Formats: C-alpha cells, structure tokens, sequence
C-alpha cells in the first residue's frame, strides 16, 4: 500500500523500490544513496546523462553501472538492484528517480505548493493537511515576497466577459 | 575524490565515440533497422531531408527526427545497413547533380551515373525537393512543343512549360508518345537556336533496367542519346530511389530553366511512383488513407509537377514541359491516383 | 574463427526474435543457423528491432523451440548449392536436397540474395528466344530474359509443355533449365518429378536438364517467398558461369506474391492493397530484375500466373502484367481439343512481335 | 529536452529483483478472453501444453522475451492474476490407433461420447511434418462417395484433398 | 496413424472457415499483427500445413493413403474470400 | 427450468445479435484488436458459448425462437452468417419480399430448416 | 521586450515539435519563427504535447531544420495585413506580399484564427 500512485508508465520502478524497502526497512538509506546517484550524475554532465542514452549495448551498460559504483560503496539497499534492472530496461534514470523523491515526500512529509488564486510556493512538512497550510501562507506572505506574479485575477475577468456577454 | 576520476576516465573507454569523440553530433549510430527505414540515434546536429551515410555505401533522408533519435530512409537495400553500425551525415540537403554534362548520360534517382561511362560533369547541385516557382517568374504557355503526333500535335497541342497528362491501360503507348516527342525533338536540338532548342529529361521509375537499357538503345540509334537525360528508378531499386527520381529529374529540368534553357520531362508511370510512396508511408507506418494511398499522395504528385512551368522573360524566359504518365486500371480515370 | 552465437527470445508463429551481442548482430537477409532433433531449420533475418535483437522469419515449422536456444549465424545469407550438381536434384528452400539421394557436391554455394545486374550490363536489344514450338514463338515469341506468363491449368497439358520448354531449350541452346515450385502442393510436385524421371527432362543415372528446386506449401511463409529466390540463384549462376540461355519456371507467380503478403506485410508491415504486401512492387522487383539478358548469358523465366477472382485489374496481377513481355495462354477446351500443345493462338501476346 | 520519457512499454512488471528461477515454471500476469500472459517458463516449446493450478489446459503460442501467450483450452474464468503455472513437458499429442473407431473424441482425444476410455495404439503430435515429395505415390485409388455426379464428373481419389466449397 | 499403417483412411475435416475463425481470435487475442479480414498471416500457413498431411503414400512406405475432404462455407457465394 | 423443473421451454430471444454487438462493442475499448467488419475477434466464441447452453438435454426441452438482425441486410455478416451454423430452423426476412407487399417477409428460398426430410 | 526562445526537438514532415521553459508556452494556433537562411519559418502552435512541449504545423518547407534551433515566440496567431491596401496585392499564408509590389501598407493585421460571428 504505496502512499501515492504513480500509475506505472515509467513510474513503476519508483513503487517497486519503495515496496521492496518497506518490506523490511531502509526506507531513507537506499533514498540518500540514490540521491548520491543523482548527485555524482549531475556533477559529471557529459559523463553523467550522455552514458543514458538508448544507443548503447548491454556490457557497457553493466560497464556504466559499476561506474556509479564508487565512493566506498554508498550504494546501499535495493538501489544497485534498480540499477542492475535498468541496464537490461530502459536506461536513462532520472524521472524515476524524481518520482522516488515525490512518493517519499507523501510518506512523510505531505507537502503541496496549492493557494489557488494565490501564485505563491507555500511548502508546508506536516502529515495534517487541515490548518497548517494558513500558517504556511502567512509566513509566505509575510516573508520572502520575491515575484509575487500574479499574472492577472482570474475572478474579475472572468466576471467582466460573462457581464458583457450576458 | 581521485575514485570518481578514475571511474570518469574507465567510463569514457569501452563506449567508443557515443559519448567520448564527436558526441554523435555529426557521427552517429544506428539503433534499429526498420522495415525499409533505420530508426538511427545520434546525429545531433543533422535537419530535415538530409542525405547521410552508413559508411556502407547507401545513402539516407532524415525524414523521421525525434527529440531522442532520428529515423532514416534507406537509399538503397537494407540488407547493407546493420544496427549499430556508423552512420555520418553528408553535411547538405538532399541535392542532385545539375548542369549540361549530364546530356547524352542516364543516372539513378541520386544523379549517380549507371551506364559506366566515367563520372559526370556537374554544374552545380540543385536539392530534390525545390519550391516550385510562384505567380510571378511563371509565364503563360505560348511557344510550342512538337511532339511529332498528328493526334497529338493538331490536336490537343503541348506547349513548353506545360504539364500535360499521358493517361493509357497497360501497353496503349503512354511512353511511346513521350518517345515519339523526343525523337522529334532532334529537329531543333541539332540546330544553333538556344530558344527553339529542348533538353528533354526521362524518368523510369518502376521500369525495368532491361527496358531502360533498350530504351536508351533506341535513343541512341535515332541519335537522340545527345541531349536526353534519363534517371533509372527501377523496380529492382528501393522504393526511395523511385520516390526520389522524379524530384531528381525535376531538379535536372530546373537547372535548364532557371538558366534560360526549355527542358521537357517524362515522369513515366507516376503511378508507378506513387505506390512506391504508398509503400514508404506504411513503412513508416502512417496511416493507409484514402483506398490504401497516404493522404498526402496528392502533395506528392502536385509538388512534383508544379516544378515544370514556363518561366517568364524576368527569369531568362525557360520553360520545363512536363509530361507524367499514369498507368490505370481498365481505362479508369476515376480511381485516386489518375 | 569464432562463429558468431545468439539466442532465441521471441517465437510468435512464423516469427522468430534472436538476441545477439555486440558487434555481432548479423545483416538482415542473412542464415541463422538453429540445430533441431527434427531436422535443419534455419531463420532468414527480417528488420531489427533494436537493443541487438533481430527480428526473423522461419524456414521451416517453429515447434519444439526454447527460448534462448542457440543461434549460429552463417555470415551471409541463405546459401543454395549450384551448379550441374544440382540438376536432377530436389531442393529446398534451404538448399538442402530433400530428394534423399545424396548430398549435393557442389564446388560453389552463391547466396539467393544477389544484386541484379547493373544497368550497363543489361542488354541493349531486346532479343528473340528460339523454343522451337510453332505457336509459341510466332504468335506470342518468348523474350530470350523475358519473364513469360504462362496462363494454364489443369488438364491443359502444363506440365508436358515446361517439360518440352526445357528439352528444347536444352537442344537449341545449352538451355540448363530449372524448376521453380513456389508453394508446390506435394501432390502436383510429385507427379511432376515422376513425369520428369519417365522423360527425358529427368535422368538420375545420367545428367538431367532441369533442377527442381522447389518449395512445399506446408512451410512456413517466407519459405514460398524464397524458393523463388533460390531457383533464380541457381538460373544466375547457369547464366553467369557457363554462358547459358537459362529459363526458369515459376509454378505459380501469384503463390509467390501471396507468400511474400504473409511475410512482409502480416508479420510486422502493414498492408497497402487488397491485402498484399507495401513492398509488393519492390519484392516483384528484386525477383524478376535477376531475370534478364547479360553479355555472358540470359535466364528467361516462364512463370505460370493465376489471376484472383479473374480480376485483371488487381494490383497483384498487375504487378506481375506491369512486365511479361510475352504471355503463352494454355486455354481450356477451345485450344486443348484437337490441338494437343494447346497454346490459344489469340490470348497469347508478346510484346516484342514487331518488326 | 535533454532526457525523453524512459520507458513506453514495459513486459517485466516484478519488483524483487531476486530468486526467479522460473524455467519449468511461471506466474500469470494478464488472463482474460482465453489468454494467460505468463512470466516465465523459460524452457517452454512453441505451442507446448502447459498446466495452471486451476487445472485448465493451456498451449503456448506467443513466445515474447519478457512474457509467454498461452491461450487456455477451457474457460479463463478459472485463471487468476498469480496462479502457478506448470509445463506439461510435451507437444499437443493425441491417442491414436485402431481404438477410435466408433468414437466420438474432443479436440484432445478425450471420449466426449461417454462410452469409456479411449483404446490407444500409440500418441502422435497434432503438429507434424507432412511427408515429404518421394514418400508419395500418384492418386490412382477412386474414393467412391456414392454420389453419381461427385463419383462421375469431379472424382475424389485416395490421398486427394479434394475441397467441397458451397455456400 | 492409418495412413502410415497401411490402412486407406478417409478424413473430412468439414468447416475449416471455422478453425480459421477460431485461429484469427487466437492471433488478434495474441496481439498478434492481423490481416485480410483481420486474419492472421499464417493462416494459409496453417491450412497448408493441415491439408499437406493427408496424401497417398508409396509402396516403400506401405501404401497406404490419406484423402481430405475440407470444407469452407462461402458468405454469399464469394469464393474470392481470402479463406477460401 | 429445463433442468431442475423438467419442464419444456420456449426461450424467446428477440434479436440475439444484440449480444454479439455488445461483444465487439466492449472489445474495442477492452485492449481487444478488432476481427473483420469491426468485430470482437472472440465473437463465434462467446455467441456459441450463449447458444450452445440454449438446447435440448435428457432432463428437459428448449424450444427457443431467436431473432436475428442482419447490418445493412447483409446476410453476409459475420455474426448472422456463424449464428446461422447454431440454428436448427432457419427463417430468414429479407427486405426485398417484403418490398413487394409480403408483410410476412420472409424470403422462401434461405427460410430452411433440417425438418424438412421426407 | 523579452523574447520567448524555442528549441526545435522533433521534426515529422510538415509538423515541428518546439520545447520551451516553465511559463513561456505559446497557445494553440500561435504563430512561431525561427530564422531560417532563405528568410524566415512561422509555426502554428497544433497541440500541446506536455512537458513544455508544442506540437506545430509548419507555413513553409521544413529542410534545413536542426534540432534545437531557436524559435522565437510571435505572441499572437498569424497576422494577414488588411484594408484596401491588400487589394490589387498577392499574398501567401504568411501574409507577406508575394506579388514583388512591395510591402503592404496595411494599417492593421487582423489574425486569421476568428470566432464566428454567432447568432
Ligand atoms: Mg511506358
């Protein structure tokens, strides 16, 4: 019973690490492990998502693999078992990932950047998702108030073209 | 830290020029060969109809681009492609070899001669798939084209620049008229007068290399093999090249009038071509349209022959008189492609 | 050297997946080569699909298969033993001799995937082929590397008329025919093997003049799409090496498109016609270019054609009529009583009587 | 856009990673309108009979790297999502013989007309070679059907595969 | 069994149209690519295969003969069906 | 009723190919590929399936009456051409008869039915 | 002002597929250009295809089209000069003037996407 859904369609691998954890439990190690493996990816550009494309064959793939396989084995978990089935699957990494972060975010953090008028990113960590979101938006408003772009009420337009269209 | 370079260098090696040399930007390499199109990743820096190579000798149209990879049309049998294999682009458009070397010499659909008579003297190169001349440099047909038909020349005349249609069943000439006209062409070709004078070019798609070797025999023998310019799409050949020799002969006819020169131009059995269209389109598979042809069969044939008109005095006054030849069924003019 | 391995990873009927490694995925056309407890099946490489799997089409049945088994590439494509070896001979698709009498020892095995001759080795002039029978070359000449159709039967006396094609191809001219059975009944083939051993056409303890290379309809498609392929391989090597007027018989050109329908366009294309192949212009193309005139000889193909639901107009049969040069019409009832040759001297029309 | 979607369409939906070995054996993952997608079975043969834990026969045609089609000889409504799947280890055979004569037998040679057990001379493969051109002889033996136009002017002959066409 | 036993046997397969029908729900059920009335590519494949099995047999092999009698129904007496 | 009551029945089914259109009307959309005339491709399956449990048994009788409608008056149609195969008595209506003042419709010639024996 | 930058991802025939940034995505029916060497190319906004992704429909040919070039953002539909001025005037679905008779002096350029006129 995941938290949230991802509705398969390359979100699969994400629910299938976060099952494969919650079976017995490191539910955060193996997740700074892969967020390691997004680091050290995103430190080496043409090094890091050039080596993800579909054009290359299985043993330079596996090759790939070990690569990332580095730094006193901070690969941890059930990650190196994502990274084994990738190489014989679809290769390039980097969705999946974010939707890891996404489905342990609604695990444990429930976090939502809503106001619906309001154009702003009131981030809130709190499983409550009753009133704490007032306060988030208070904070929001009171500090911070960098671009605040509206991009202009949706309500008084709306209410002017249905007045002088009748 | 050291641990990371290491892995950086050992990761450069084993993935040969993916990633390492040229990043695929003007190399590349091929994913999968399609049914008669290649799905080919790399190629970064490759656009639309553009001719490529496999390293194996076949050349490729990018008609197929895709954020991730880029699908190429094979000139050529696929057999001499592999997946994996590398593939380079030329650097140009899809471009034909144009100018006055090519009179008295027959070519494929790519301007490559076939006959073994050396290689060929080339004005310029003029791209296959060139807009057609807008309102204006187009003239209205005036002088005329003589055929050498009673029923043809008295009746129903031609004129240079104009389009007109062959319609015939089987064996009811169709090609014969085209042949009869570019006999009778040699009245004037033989003499000084530039104007009256006609550079005819012929297109054999779907034709036999044996009945475009006899046809090339008869021109010969009626000394006609001087100022004819014949492209071999045959049905041997992929249905590329015979998609592709009528915008090569197209392009042929247009560098004799832009440069003030009258050229007529045989697209022989255009239905011929238009199934080999037919049959690229549901290799790619695009949907089979109206009675099994793409729905841009008509774009085909009309950007094909839109190219021949009668240029007017402001553009040197040239002319491309096309004469396309439709094969149908049971003297139907009601079917699609007539 | 090493042979180059693969392992089977999709079975779908006719269709078969190979899995190879890098570097090593062969080009398609190409033999692979798979040891069966039945026999000798082989699968001819059809378009990859990518990650270094390669689609393929069977020779043979598909029963027994694993998943993983493995995979022999031959290097090139299917290999057909030619030569006078082969004449007298039955042979598959696969060129194995299935008539049981032997191996073939045959010094040369050319591909039957070959490029037609290029344009400048094409003959200038078209030329008359001499068969010898009166109502054959007068009325309707046959092209010397024509491809004829002959519109026949049964009970029309089909099988007597190829067999005195071939005798008298073989007398006039070296005339090393061969028989081409695309999709032969089994039936119909063996009877015609019988005749041929009764006449002539066929000597087993001396030479023959024909080589029946020719494919049952119980294979697989594809099979039918290539025992074409391989008579023409034999015809082009008897053209290209002993300087011979070769003629080839097609059984049924028609069975021919139909395979290749089944192959290419409902086992991954998609149609394009009446429910034949995309490519059915290509494929009738790189068959019947092969079939021409060259410098050092010329294979003449007489080809029997059969038309569906009469319909001239079909886009198969009019593919097939799109080039027949000259066309032998074995009629039912009006030719055939009385005349024995048969032979309808008004259907047939040739396109090279003029003067 | 730098990176595309990664995947499209994916065969192989397990998540553990580990301990598979399913090589005489599988797992179905889609069963629905006589078709059982199962994961595994890695030595299956083409259209080899297979086993579910209902009990169902099924046979096995579609052969994908990831997934093998077996199409179910019964009703799917036994077949679940996860049942086990067992190989039989033989091609569709049937029991032949001399036995079967005043028999009405099913698709699989099992006697639907309730008079008992089906005497078998000996077990053949349904899918076998035919026999090839020289173990033939010409039709010359009249397969007399009785019907004096069929048995006069179409004659049907011993071996023939004569066809009655009709609306 | 009969035919390679010696033993003349006679076998009508009856409507074969059906077991086409039946194969083309296997292959359009398989995902497999379909055809010309939706059927499948093999199924003249399939029809060869059933109907090659039933022939006469030489003496060398105990002369025994195996005659088909198929039969497909016709939808409105188009023989030009691609079945039939 | 047939079983349990041992009773004879009639089982009206007032246009059965409805079944066969809901059938091909499901598989669209079902991840099903099409069969020919935009069918289900199960549909001689699931049809006979339905017709077969509609019979005669050693406990009881089913006299059942079936309409079926034929599309475009085409008897050609897949699913009126199999269910036919499922018919003891056969009465065909074509609309030609019925053009010419017969209200009865029914075509004499395709109306057959196996009773028909001497 | 500040121009909308496209880059150029997919280009199938006639149609041209256009990436942009978070909050820069031209509606359906907008006109787009890229600086092409014989001049300039307009693309018509076809569909949205996620992702910052457009999925458009090329005015003119489509050769010489790299992926990743850039693509400039018009911020309307196409406009087609109009008035008395366009009269006597040849013009293309760009609108500008083909008929070699200079440009047109058209006061406004109305798009050629309009509602009916309803009721
Ligand atoms: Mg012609």
């Amino acid at each position: 019973p995941p938290p949230v859904r991802l509705f398969g369609v390359e979100g699969t691998y994400a629910t299938a690490l976060y099952q494969a954890a919650a079976k017995n439990s490191s539910i955060d190690a193996a997740f700074q492990s892969l967020q390691k493996v997004e680091s050290t990816v995103k430190k080496n550009p043409k090094l890091g998502h050039l080596l993800l494309n579909p054009a290359l064959s299985l043993k330079d793939r596996n090759s790939v693999i070990d690569a990332i396989v580095e730094t006193h084995k901070n690969l941890d978990g059930y990650v190196v078992n994502l990274l084994k089935v990738l190489s014989e699957n679809n290769r390039l990494g980097c969705f999946e990932k974010i939707a890891s972060d996404f489905g342990v975010l609604n695990d444990a953090h429930n976090g939502l950047l809503k106001g619906t008028v309001t154009s702003a990113e009131p981030l809130d960590p709190k499983s409550f998702k009753r009133i704490e979101k007032a306060l988030s938006a208070s904070k929001l408003v009171g500090q911070g108030k960098s671009l605040k772009l509206e991009n202009v009420v949706k309500p008084e337009i709306k209410g002017g073209l249905i007045v002088e269209l009748g | 830290k050291a641990q990371p370079t290491e892995v950086s260098s050992i990761l450069e090696e084993r993935i040969k020029g993916v990633s390492d040399e040229a990043n695929l930007n003007e190399t590349g390499r091929v994913l999968a060969v399609g049914d008669g199109i290649a799905r080919v990743f790399g190629l970064n820096n490759i656009q639309a109809e553009e001719l490529v190579e496999f390293s194996s000798g076949v050349k490729g149209m990018a008609l197929n681009l895709e954020p991730g990879q880029v699908g190429i049309v094979l000139f050529g049998s696929d057999r001499l492609v592999k997946e994996g294999e590398l593939v380079k682009r030329t650097g140009n458009i899809v471009d034909v070899p144009v100018g006055p070397g090519l009179l008295g010499r027959v070519v494929d659909a790519l301007g490559n001669p076939i006959d073994g008579k050396g290689p060929i003297d080339a004005a310029g190169r003029s791209r296959a798939q060139v807009k057609a001349p807008g309102i204006l440099p187009r003239r209205s047909v005036h002088e005329p084209v003589q055929t050498g038909l009673k029923a043809v020349d008295a009746l129903v005349p031609i004129g240079r620049g104009q389009r007109e249609l062959i319609i015939g069943d089987r064996q009811t000439g169709k090609t014969a008229v085209a042949l009869d006209t570019i006999l009778n062409q040699k009245r004037w070709n033989n003499g000084s007068d530039e104007s009256k004078k006609l550079y005819c070019v012929y297109v054999a798609v779907g034709q036999k290399r044996s009945t475009v070797a006899q046809l090339v025999q008869t021109l010969e023998q009626h000394d006609a093999m001087k100022y004819s310019i014949i492209v071999a799409a045959t049905a041997s050949e992929a249905a590329p090249l015979q998609y592709l020799a009528p915008f090569t002969a197209a392009s042929i006819g247009e560098w004799f009038r832009d440069n003030g020169k009258h050229a007529l131009i045989v697209y022989d059995d255009l239905s011929k071509q238009a199934v080999a269209y037919r049959q690229l389109s549901l290799l790619l598979r695009r949907p089979p349209g109206r009675e099994a042809y793409p729905g841009d069969v008509f774009y085909l044939h009309s950007r094909l022959l839109e190219r021949a008109a009668k240029l007017s005095e402001k553009e040197g006054s040239g002319s491309l008189t096309a004469l396309p030849v439709i094969e149908t069924q049971g003297g139907d003019v009601s079917a699609y492609i007539p | 050297s090493t042979p180059i391995t693969g392992k089977v990873t999709a079975v779908i009927g006719a269709i078969v997946d190979v899995h190879f490694e890098q570097s090593e995925l062969p080009a398609i056309l190409n033999a692979l080569e798979i040891k069966t407890p039945q026999g000798k099946l082989v699968l001819e490489v059809a378009q990859h699909l990518g990650e270094n799997t390669v689609r393929t089409i069977a020779m043979d049945g598909t029963e027994g298969l694993v998943r993983g088994e493995k995979v022999l590439d031959t290097g090139g494509p299917i290999s057909v033993p030619v030569g006078r070896e082969t004449l007298g001979r039955i042979i598959n698709v696969i060129g194995e001799p299935i008539d049981e009498r032997g191996p073939i020892k045959s010094k040369l095995r050319k591909p039957i995937h070959a490029d037609p001759p290029s344009f400048a080795e094409q003959s200038t002039s078209a030329e008359i082929l001499e068969t010898g029978i009166k109502v054959v070359d007068l009325l309707a000449p046959y092209a010397r590397g024509g491809k004829i159709g002959l519109f026949g039967g049964a009970g029309v006396g089909k099988t007597v008329f190829i067999q005195e094609l071939i005798n008298n191809i073989a007398k006039a001219h070296g005339g090393f025919s061969v028989f081409t059975g695309v999709g032969e009944r089994t039936r119909e083939g063996n009877d015609l093997y019988r005749e041929m051993k009764e006449t002539g056409v066929i000597n087993l303890e001396g030479e023959s003049k024909v080589a029946l290379v020719f494919g049952q309809m119980n294979e697989p498609p594809g099979a039918r799409a290539r025992v074409a392929l391989t008579g023409l391989t034999i015809a082009e090597y008897f053209r290209d090496e002993e300087g011979q007027d070769v003629l080839l018989f097609i059984d049924n050109i028609f069975r021919f498109t139909q395979a290749g329908s089944e192959v290419s366009a409902l086992l991954g294309r998609i149609p394009s016609a009446v429910g034949y192949q995309p490519t059915l212009a290509t494929d009738m193309g790189l068959l019947q270019e092969r079939i021409t005139t060259t410098k050092k000889g010329s294979v003449t193909s007489v080809q029997a054609v059969y038309v569906p639901a009469d319909d001239l107009t079909d886009p198969a049969p009019a593919t097939t009529f799109a080039h027949l040069d000259a066309t032998t019409v074995l009629s039912r009832g009006i030719s055939e009583l009385g005349i024995y040759p048969a032979v309808d001297p008004l259907d047939s029309k040739s396109r090279l009587l003029d003067a």
